[PDB]
Order: C-alpha cells, then sequence, then structure tokens
C-alpha cells in the first residue's frame, strides 16, 4: 500500500497496453506510428527501470546494511 | 519560476516544417565537432566533403577526419591523403586526413622503454573496447592541440562510431584496468633495468602520460554533450531498411545525449519526361512512400534531399554540385 508500488503497477500496465497496440502496427506501411509508439515504450521502460533500481538499492541498504 | 508561461500571451505558432538545408549548421558558429554518420557509402563521404567545403567559406580553418575503412574521401577529392593533414587543392582553409580503422595508434604519436611501451600496447590488446577508446583519445588529443576552428567526421557505417562518441566514458571506466596493467608492467621494467642495465630512469616514464590527457578527455566529454558544440548528421536513403537503421541510430544518439537534428536522404530518383525509365518510376514509388513516412516522423529535423546523380558524375564536380544542393533544395525535373 505504498506509492512506489502503485506507480510501478500503473507504469507496467501502461507499457503493456502500449506493447499490445504496437503489435497491431505494421512497421513497413505505418512506420511513423510504430516509431513514436516504440519511443514512448522505451522512455517509460527506462523510467520504470530507474525506479526499480532505486528500490533495489533501498533493499540492499536494509538487507546488506552499511 | 515567477515568469508567465509565455504561451498565455500569444497562443502558439503553428508547426512549420524545417528548411531542407544545412544552413543551420553554418550559422552555428559555436560548432567545433560535427559528425556525419548513418549507413552510407560514397554518398555519405561526398556529403561530408561538401559540408566541409561550404563550412570553409564562413569559418577560419576546417578539418576532415575520415575513420571510414573505405578511403572514399581520397577518391572524391581527386587527391590522395594520409594521417598528416594536407591542404586541399583550390582551397586555402580546407585540410583533410584519413585515419586507419585501427586509428594508426599502433605506433604512438631506451629500447627498454620501447619494450615497456610494447608490453603496454600488447596487454591493452586484450581489451579492444578500452584500447580502441585510448586510440580515439590520442587522436582527439592531437586534433585538439592542433587547435582548429571546426572538425567534420566522415564516420564509419558501423557501431565503432558510437564507441568513438562514448570514448571518454570508456576511458573513465577502463582506468582501473589501465592502472592494473601499469602496476604489473612497471616492476618488471624497473627490476629488469636495475638488475641488468643499471639505469632506473625508464621507470619514471609513462607516469605523467595519464596526468594531463585525462583533463582533455573530460573536457571533450563535456563538449560532446553540448548541443551548441557537437551535432550528428544522419545519412540514409528512402528505403525501409535504411529508415529502420536511421531510427535506431537516432535512438542510440538520444541515449548518449549526442544531439542530432539534420537528416540527408540521397540517391533520390526523379522521373523526367525526357529519357524515360520504368525502373526509376518504381524506385520513385517506393522512395515516395518512405519519404512521406520520414517527413511525418522527423518533423523536428532538417530533412535535406539529394538526387541520385548520373553514374558519369564523379570527383570534385559532384562535390561541387552537392555543396550547393545542401544549401538550396533541388528543383523538380518537370520542364
Amino acid at each position: 500500500l505504498q506509492k512506489d508500488a502503485e506507480q510501478e503497477s500503473q507504469m507496467r500496465a501502461e507499457i503493456q497496453d502500449m506493447k499490445q497496440e504496437l503489435s497491431t502496427v505494421n512497421m513497413m506501411d505505418e512506420f511513423a506510428r510504430y516509431a513514436r509508439l516504440e519511443r514512448k515504450i522505451n522512455k517509460m521502460t527506462d523510467k520504470l527501470k530507474t525506479h526499480v533500481k532505486a528500490r533495489t538499492a533501498q533493499l540492499e541498504h536494509h538487507h546488506h546494511h552499511h | 519560476g515567477w515568469g508567465v508561461e509565455a504561451e498565455e500571451f500569444e497562443d502558439a505558432p503553428d508547426v512549420e516544417p524545417l528548411e531542407p538545408t544545412l544552413s543551420n549548421i553554418i550559422e552555428q558558429r559555436s560548432l567545433k565537432w560535427i559528425f556525419v554518420g548513418g549507413k552510407g557509402g560514397v554518398g555519405k563521404t561526398t556529403c561530408s566533403c561538401s559540408l566541409a567545403v561550404q563550412l570553409s567559406k564562413g569559418r577560419e580553418s576546417v578539418l576532415i577526419i575520415s575513420t571510414d575503412p573505405a578511403h572514399n574521401i581520397s577518391d572524391a577529392f581527386d587527391q590522395k591523403f594520409s594521417k598528416v593533414p594536407t591542404k586541399v587543392k583550390g582551397y586555402d582553409n580546407l585540410f583533410a586526413m584519413e585515419i586507419d580503422p585501427s586509428l594508426g595508434v599502433a605506433e604512438l604519436p631506451d629500447n627498454m622503454l620501447s619494450m615497456g611501451k610494447k608490453m603496454m600496447q600488447e596487454a591493452m590488446s586484450a581489451f579492444p573496447g578500452i584500447d580502441e577508446a585510448m586510440s580515439y583519445a590520442e587522436v582527439m588529443r592531437l586534433v585538439k592541440g592542433m587547435n582548429f576552428s571546426v572538425v567534420v567526421f566522415d564516420t564509419a557505417p558501423t557501431g565503432h562510431t558510437l564507441r568513438l562518441l562514448n570514448f571518454p566514458t570508456i576511458v573513465e571506466r577502463g582506468l582501473g584496468r589501465l592502472m592494473q596493467i601499469k602496476n604489473q608492467i612497471s616492476p618488471f621494467i624497473s627490476q629488469m633495468c636495475n638488475m641488468l642495465g643499471l639505469g632506473d630512469m625508464n621507470a619514471d616514464q609513462l607516469a605523467s602520460k595519464l596526468e594531463e590527457t585525462l583533463p582533455v578527455i573530460r573536457s571533450v566529454s563535456e563538449q560532446f554533450k553540448d548541443p551548441e558544440q557537437t551535432t550528428f548528421i544522419c545519412v540514409c536513403i528512402a528505403e525501409f531498411l535504411s529508415l529502420y537503421e536511421t531510427e535506431r541510430l537516432i535512438q542510440e544518439l538520444a541515449k548518449c545525449k549526442i544531439d542530432t537534428h539534420n537528416i540527408i536522404v540521397n540517391q533520390l530518383v526523379f522521373p523526367d519526361p525526357e529519357k524515360p525509365c520504368k525502373m526509376c518510376e518504381a524506385r520513385h514509388k517506393i522512395q515516395a512512400k518512405y519519404l512521406d513516412q520520414m517527413e511525418d516522423l522527423y518533423e523536428d529535423f532538417h530533412i535535406v534531399k539529394l538526387p541520385l546523380l548520373p553514374h558519369e558524375v564523379r570527383g570534385a564536380d559532384k562535390v561541387n554540385t552537392f555543396s550547393a544542393l545542401l544549401l538550396e533544395p533541388y528543383k523538380p525535373p518537370s520542364a
């Protein structure tokens, strides 16, 4: 019941919806739509990965204490 | 913080497709590093040369560094070149060179010290990423000490150009390995010299070699991330595979925070009512499809179009012709 969990759930859900839409796009005929969608996916994935690494660093701080 | 959003005041101007020229490059007087990459062969090389020729008019002195394994730069200018930069015929400001794919740092720019150097280079061989970056760094140190107003890179269509654009990061990470290799070679050097050759002087060498090149590397790193000082120009053709690799290149440039805002689409065919050609009409149909996709997706770029020159056109003249079509858009062949 924390925001960092809720944020990840929403980001993962939105990334999955975007990937589901990208499966519809033909890369050859409508390349611009495919590219713009892939850019949004990569941006949101990099954001999610930075958030996950931050929470992983907090876990290491607790699990393997300094 | 306190200012008005400035979009309240006069609504918003409408999106104007950017001019299909490279004049924005010329007007950027702050640019000192200009990379010309993308997947291209003769076209990419001729584009980079034409860019240099037009840059020399408004600048003080311009350099041409060609890391392309193919020596198409020497071919196009009708003059051969080498590592030492030479003046180009008919131009006072132009200077150009051709660096090897191995970057020509196999020989760095007593015999015991030579042996210690050979040991260093041989141990560095086991790490081609760090060794390639060190050879990039030696080249950049030479060109920086040369103190030119702007340099243009005719880069290779491979991923080694991406490595060149991240060579300060590779060096910064590889410092540990370099110190380890130095720590394992130095005592042997010192021991060998003392025990058998009396002199110990050779041990002091190579100590301050890394104490002043590193600030230069850090300055270049700070300089590449600056859009005002560094920009990438992508060369491609209006086919799917080329468009796909172009988008991948732009994405990886964004990752490295290297700016790009100019694209060059060459080898474009324009059907002429005189001298008809059906295969040109089909190639034009394909090119039109993907050039519309490009003008939709790359609205934030200067999309400079270049027509496929007839095969007879070669040498400095095609360079001269391109040097104009990069500043004035080509006119349709409809008489």
